[PDB]
DNA sequence: TTATGTAATACGTCTGTAACTTGTTCTTATGTCTGTTATGTAGTTAATATAATTGAAGGATTTTAAGA
């Protein structure tokens, strides 16, 4: 219907071609009648009638009398709906001035006559003349006279000239400005002025001039001569119950509106003072402001309740406004919630439904039925039926939700599988049952949690949710690749407890034929779980090209392990079960299934591990006591020691041998010490056992205590829990951050008393209210990063760049912190990766590295390698499949319409809640810093080389000397500006020293052309360079954090990309979350989208002016197609709040935020969106133009085209 | 499911007749959003 | 679904593909190519072209054919 | 053989039912005119009196225009 949404200056015209009306009296309804006014705020001639084709009188009350006007009324009988969208008009008595272009800095009026804000106001608010036609008279326009200059010029010239006062004069001002002279004059003047300052300020002033003369804008449409009248049905007023009346504040400040209008005009017929007039226009454009915004001017009128009335663009804006309150959210049909519980029994794609909630979701469904297999005649014939509860509409539900999926929702969504579909069961019950596997995607925990129910309508619903959405095929986490349905708790433990290993148990040694005979034993009491016994495997090996190896043996295992192979799907190693079975080794058991065998059989063994555990850990009987919390003998001991040697250092304090401070620290450092002893002690006594064997000695054996296996398995707790409940609780903090000298000597089995409860509660409350805080910062920043990248969208397949990133591993010391493979999994080669010290080419070009290629790389020993990346891409709009490389949720290649943007940031934003020389190696060094690389060829060590035992090249041995989280992420994010940042070497040249001048200090740089180039440097920095040196560009001169601004300027994209993913990578590792790197360079080519000219060239761009970079591509691409000079540019870093604002949609930049900014600056410049992202679309309704809708959209493309 | 007030009522119909398939149109909130922009005196529209 | 993006390539491309069939399943009188086993006109839709009988070229020929008689 | 006279049988047909249609005649619902009362609007009052008003409060960070 329409492609492009338009926005622009209101015409005093183009207002009353709106209105079907004027409204002339603030009347809003009769007292008795309760029936609208003629000629009021909601008369029935101007906006509609109120009832159904009647009309006011009821002499024309049929639908035979439509669109006929009746004589006595005026009321036109047509609908009622039309009291939505009939506006009406105000002609004022008195121009008064658009609040927004006059008080929204910077004020495009002010900026348009070039006059400082305070001159405008005063002219406004009646205090000082302006001349509007100077004449044939010295004085200019524009300059101001007060009423007594007034008075004694207008004796001296009389009619040669013309002064006003008011919003009047600011009109006559700015309907006789001539728009073209003006650009015409600041171009020359900028062509010949040399001062920054004035550049600025006459580069804003003619891009204003510029898109005024462009967009067709008439700059005196600032100054409102017709006021637009919003339709009734949107500020209603409505009977509550009880006889009170309901309104909104829009009738309240249009009715102070059109009673000051009236005022105004009645005291322009009795002929009135000046002052009295001048004070009621004054009001009139308080009030017109007040209306417009709110509490902009001044103070915010309140009503009769002691509030300030909302405005319209309260309305529009905000986090009540009507874009996130009602556009990018709503409140749906065909929904439900209720409490959520277990389902042990389901399957991966089913959760349990209640009967009543699917009755009255899928109710519409059972009345088709109902109908089409004829026991309803009509729709009220069904309605009973279900209303009464028959059996036979139960039947009919149960085939209604045979096959059709349901939405299952939990709050927060922080990523995508916080929605997953499943086939519905239905239950006999009011709550929702839960398949366990999936809660840890949900962060759910029964516990009162509640979920949400949707019923998808359509077939392409349905089956958007049986492919996509299912959840069967969401099983691999999109941040990072790894299974997200890894088992937890309860299966853990009972996957740990059946694979442990006893020493005499009964029926050890004894020889099975296979797993069946192990379940035989174990069922007939003649072996334990934990019996050592020789067991007959037959294993079969899929290998990677796809072989299929069988084969038999005779191993040495537990009657456990076999009987859990016997639900272990073919095609993997019998060594994966072979071993106690913690999380990791369960964790790794799926994943070796899902490399190794598929998705199908992934879920059929993820489902049978989770029944076995379950069955086994109820099996168990594992249960906690009061003497599982054993507690060493050791802790006394080791208390009475620290409080002696406490008391002997408060001796030593004493005769003043040591400080206050240093006493401090070393008690602090006694107690840690004493704490890490006791919780030694308590793991060595509690990991381990002895037990007799069969030949008769005393042999050490595994501890069963219920609280070890509890921690061992990974199901519940740390080392730190049971420290705490049964060695030592440790230091804690005072709020303010100081650790208290003397620790809690208690743990949680003796308890702790008063005072150490007080303690503890001091950082329990603490953290508490942390928790509390990051909740909302890390939510704000994941809204910040999906509004930068929402607009990124896999558009192509291949690019065609030559670009790449170069890839090593990760080193932050003598250690690696991640290999290369992790790094390299899932990414496209872009240049050749050639074997080391040979020319031969092991991987070609356009290679997605799978499983095997790592490990082919690995084995060859590659250390530096080149990828393509999102930031290096060359597609106009989105990316390409290729740059991008595998989609980790999947495990192939990114298919065409996947919204990586939205993706990447969820990724980033979701474990935002869990945020708060010697070598060692053998090798050679090379120097560059130092490097020590092994034999093999790989560089493993990285360190600092500050301003050695051996040179370049020369091989050393090992151990030979050769001598604020989650704030630092979105502080990166946005690009901040260090507090005292690095001073970096602007150009590349030989140092020298200045005339230090007073206050700070001057240098330097000589050029290799000679030139000159001078820095700024504060008094206070430890300088770095020295005279006579040719510092490189990219060389640091001050110590200090790095302005990642400086990086790009001076380094270049790589530089910069490297060391945002860098920190954020690293807050990341520090708390144990692993997020690929793609999204990150996702969200820095978002950053990368901008470019100033310093070249202005041929094209239509002007010097020192941002635009987009896509834009200037074409262009240039458009120029060398013609031949003529192309621009040059600067690229900007931009913060992701910037960035976002800064998008050429303005729907999308005012659903952001600032939105009163966005609109004035777009109205102002006449844009125009052509809705070619997600949220636009979201906005109007349409389909997204991403994943299933991508294809519909890019038909129209090619519609357009044609 | 929300604001497309001639739609819903045209997906109630179909699923009655069985039909699952929608006509979306524009929601109402937009036309309110429209009309809102338009009573701050700034003219916005759509093209075709 | 595994067989059906096999088939397809692209999941957006297989959820339009199964959707046009099961409108003409349940919308217009097309009948099933393979057995319904009391199964839904979607799910039918996709056994289809996990059998390999319905793809998205077969579609436009079948228009095609329809519009030419 | 043939007139004669009864008897089956098929076809008109006279009359009794019923459909189509109008007269007209009576009854009632509605639209309209008129008279009366309540409602709504408007104008005037003449000791003298001559700069509101009411709150409200532990914010913490960024970015961006004015002033010097
Ligand atoms: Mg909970
Ligand atoms: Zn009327
Ligand atoms: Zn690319």
């Amino acid at each position: 219907e329409f492609d492009a949404i338009k926005i622009g200056l209101a015409s005093p015209d183009m207002i009353r071609s709106w209105s079907f009306g004027e409204v002339k009296k603030p009347e809003t309804i009769n007292y008795r009648t309760f029936k609208p006014e003629r000629d009021g705020l909601f008369c029935a001639r101007i906006f509609g009638p109120v009832k159904d084709y009647e009309c006011l009188c009821g002499k024309y009350k049929r639908l035979k009398h439509r669109g006929v006007i009746c004589e006595k009324c005026g009321v036109e009988v047509t609908q009622t709906k039309v009291r939505r969208d009939r506006m009406g008009h105000i002609e004022l008595a008195s121009p008064v001035a658009h609040i927004w272009f006059l008080k929204s800095l910077p004020s495009r009026i002010g900026l348009l006559m070039d006059m400082p804000l305070r001159d405008i106001e005063r002219v406004l608010y009646f205090e000082m003349y302006v001349v509007t036609e100077p004449g044939m008279t010295d004085l200019e326009r524009g300059q101001m006279l007060t009423e007594e200059e007034y008075l004694d010029r207008l004796e001296e010239w009389g009619d040669e000239f013309t002064a006003k006062m008011g919003a009047e004069a600011i009109k006559d001002l700015l309907a006789s400005m001539d728009l073209p002279a003006e650009a015409e004059q600041m171009r020359e003047e900028l062509d010949t002025t040399n001062s920054e300052t004035k550049r600025k300020k006459l580069t804003k002033r003619l891009k204003l001039v510029e898109a005024f003369v462009a967009s067709g804008n008439k700059p005196e449409w600032m100054i409102l001569t017709v006021l637009p009248v919003l339709p009734p049905d949107l500020r209603p007023l409505v009977p509550l119950d009880g006889g009170r009346f309901a309104t909104s504040d829009l009738n309240d400040l249009y009715r102070r509106v059109i009673n000051r209008n009236n005022r105004l005009k009645r005291l322009l017929e009795l002929a009135a003072p000046d002052i009295i007039v001048r004070n009621e226009k004054r009001m009139l454009q308080e009030s017109v402001d007040a209306l417009l915004d709110n509490g902009r001017r001044g103070r915010a009128i309140t009503g009769s309740n002691k509030r300030p009335l909302k405005s319209l663009a309260d309305m529009i804006k905000g986090k009540q406004g009507r874009f996130r309150q009602n556009l990018l959210g709503k409140r749906v049909d065909y929904s439900g919630r209720s409490v959520i519980t277990v389902g042990p029994y389901l399957r991966l794609h089913q959760c349990g439904l209640p009967k009543k909630m699917a009755l009255e979701l899928f109710k519409p469904f059972i009345y088709s039925k109902l109908e089409t297999r004829g026991l309803a005649t009509t729709i009220k014939a069904a309605k009973k039926m279900v209303e009464r509860e028959e059996a036979v509409v139960w039947d009919i539900l149960d085939e209604v939700i045979r096959e059709h999926p349901v939405l299952l929702n939990r709050a927060p969504t922080l990523h995508r599988l916080g929605i997953q579909a499943f086939e519905p069961v239905l239950i006999e019950g009011k709550a929702i049952q839960l398949h366990p596997l999936v809660c840890a995607a949900y962060n759910a925990d029964f516990d009162g949690d509640q979920m949400a129910v949707h019923v998808p309508l359509t077939l392409e619903a349905q089956l958007e949710a049986r492919t996509l959405m299912m959840s069967t095929n969401n099983i691999l986490s999109p941040a990072s690749g790894d299974p997200i349905i890894v088992p937890s708790q309860d299966v853990v433990l009972g996957l740990y407890y059946m694979t442990r290993e006893k020493i005499n148990a009964k029926g050890e040694g004894m020889y099975l034929t296979g797993p069946a005979e192990a379940e035989k034993a174990y069922r007939t009491k003649t072996a334990e779980l934990h019996a050592r016994v020789k067991v007959r495997i037959t294993e079969t090996i899929k290998h990677e090209n796809g072989k299929l190896t069988t084969e038999t043996k005779m191993i040495d295992t537990t009657v456990g392990r076999a009987m859990l192979w016997q639900i272990v799907p073919k095609g993997l190693p019998y060594s994966l079960v072979n071993q106690k079975l913690g999380k990791k080794q369960i964790s790794n058991l799926l994943n070796e299934a899902y490399r190794k065998l598929g998705l199908k059989d992934t879920v059929i063994f993820a489902d049978q591990i989770m029944y076995t555990g379950f069955a086994y850990a109820a099996l168990s009987g594992v249960s906690v006591g009061i003497d599982d919390m054993v507690v060493p003998a050791a802790k006394y001991t080791e208390i009475a020691e620290a409080e002696e040697e406490v008391r002997e250092i408060q001796e030593q304090f004493q005769s003043g041998l040591v400080t206050a401070g240093e006493r401090y620290n070393k008690v602090i450092d006694i107690w840690a010490s004493t704490n890490d002893r006791v919780a030694k002690a308590m793991m060595e006594n509690l990991s381990s056992e002895q037990v007799i064997n069969r030949q008769g000695e005393q042999e050490k054996q595994e501890s069963f205590n219920s609280i070890y296996m509890m921690a061992d398995s990974g199901a519940r707790g740390s080392a730190a829990q049971i420290r705490q409940l049964a060695g030592m609780r440790g230091l804690m903090a005072r709020p303010d951050g100081s650790i208290i000298e003397t620790p809690i000597t208690a743990n949680f089995k003796e308890g702790l008393n008063v005072l150490q409860y007080f303690i503890s509660t001091h950082g329990a409350r603490k953290g508490l209210a942390d928790t509390a805080l990051k909740t909302a910062n890390s939510g704000y920043l994941t809204r910040r990063l999906v509004d930068v990248a929402q607009d990124v969208v896999v558009t192509e397949h291949d690019c065609g760049t030559l670009e790449g990133v170069v890839m090593t591993p990760h080193i932050e010391g003598g250690d690696v912190k991640v290999a290369l493979t992790e790094l390299a999994l899932g990414r496209v080669v872009s240049e050749d990766i050639l074997k080391p010290g040979t020319d031969e080419v092991l991987i070609p070009r356009n290679t997605l590295l799978d499983e095997k290629w790592c490990k082919v790389i690995n084995d060859n020993s590659v250390d530096q390698i080149k990828v393509r990346s999102v930031v290096t891409c060359d597609s106009d709009f989105g990316c390409c499949a290729q740059c991008y490389g595998r989609d980790l949720a999947r495990g192939h290649l990114v298919n065409q319409g996947e919204a990586v943007g939205v993706i990447a940031a969820q990724s980033i934003g979701e474990p935002g809640t869990q945020l708060t020389i010697q070598a060692k190696n053998n090798g050679s060094v090379k120097l560059h810093e130092l490097t020590i690389i092994d034999e093999f060829g790989r560089t493993k060590e990285k360190h600092k080389l500050p301003y050695l035992s051996k040179a370049d090249g020369d091989a050393v041995a090992a151990g030979e000397t050769v001598a604020g989280g989650l704030p630092r992420v979105a502080d990166l994010f946005e690009a901040r500006k260090p507090k005292e940042p690095a001073i970096l070497a602007e150009h590349s040249g030989t140092v020298s020293f200045g005339k230090e001048t007073k206050g700070k200090r001057r240098l330097i740089i000589t050029r290799d052309s000679g030139d000159t180039y001078e820095e700024m440097i504060p008094k206070h920095r430890q300088l770095n360079v020295f005279e006579g040196e040719r510092i490189e560009r990219g060389d640091v001169i001050a110590d200090g954090p790095e302005s990642p601004h400086d990086i790009l300027r001076l380094r270049g994209i790589h530089a910069v990309t490297t060391y945002i993913a860098n920190e954020v990578q690293e807050v990341y590792r520090l708390q144990g979350v692993k997020i690929n790197d793609k999204h990150i360079e996702t969200i820095v080519r978002q950053m990368l989208r901008k470019c100033t000219i310093t070249f202005a060239g041929d094209s239509e761009f002007l010097p020192g002016e941002t635009v987009e970079y896509s834009q200037v591509k074409i262009a240039n691409r458009k120029l060398v197609e013609e031949g003529k000079e192309p621009a040059r540019f600067e690229r900007e870093l931009l913060g992701i709040t910037k960035a976002s604002l800064a998008t050429e949609s303005f729907i999308s930049a005012a659903s952001f935020q600032e939105t009163t900014r966005v609109l004035t600056e777009a109205a102002v410049s006449g844009k125009r969106d052509d809705l070619r992202g997600l949220k636009e679309n979201v906005i109007v309704g349409r389909l997204i133009p991403a994943g299933t809708g991508f294809a519909y959209h890019q038909d129209r493309q090619a519609k357009r085209a044609q | 499911k929300s604001d497309d007030v001639n739609g819903r009522t045209k997906m109630y119909k179909n699923i009655v007749d069985g039909n699952h398939a929608m006509e979306p149109g524009m929601p109402e909130s937009f036309n309110v959003l429209l009309k809102e922009i338009r009573s701050l005196g700034i003219n916005i529209e759509l093209e075709d | 679904v595994q067989d059906a993006v096999e088939k397809i390539g692209n999941r957006f491309d297989l959820v339009l593909v199964a959707a046009r069939r099961a409108r003409q399943m349940q919308s217009g009188g097309k009948d099933a190519l393979v057995p319904e086993e009391n199964d839904k006109p979607t799910v039918i839709a996709l056994r289809e072209i996990e059998e390999g009988l319905i793809t998205k070229d077969v579609l436009d020929a079948r228009e095609r054919q329809e519009q030419q008689e």
